[PDB]
């Protein structure tokens, strides 16, 4: 009785670590006196976040 | 109309009334026989042919 | 009743777009009577095709 399959919803496989295609980023903070300035923020957070 | 109407899965997702032998109040008054699992309906529809 | 599992066929999971590992390639026309020669195309076919 080939009634077909109930597969409306997609089903997905996922990386074991939640995500793997990350990339290195450096925290920055707005500059004082410049409406659109920024500086490196290495003082508090490690500059190699992913 | 009934086929191109999109219903958000969040209404009846897996985390609904866990452990509760319940019936969704919306479906209380909705006809349950008009369902594609209706065994006699399946039997007749297949008996006449596919 | 460790009756065993019916798992004859392979079961596969695929990338969301279906294709991932592509390589950029460019279109090429045959040379006009130059012994199976070839020449790059510029007929509004993208030089970067995946």
């Amino acid at each position: 009785e080939n009634h077909g399959t109930e597969d409306e919803l997609p089903n997905y496989c996922f990386p074991l670590g939640g995500v793997i295609n990350t990339e290195t980023l450096t925290k920055v903070k707005p500059k004082t006196g410049q409406e659109n300035g920024w500086e490196k923020d290495a003082t508090e957070f490690s500059d190699k976040n992913e | 109309y009934m086929n191109k109407r999109v219903v958000a899965p969040g209404l009846v997702d897996c985390y609904i009334n866990l452990g509760a032998r319940w019936s969704l109040d919306y479906m209380d008054n909705v006809n349950p026989f008009n369902h594609h699992r209706n065994a006699g309906l399946r039997y007749r529809s297949m008996l006449l042919g596919n």
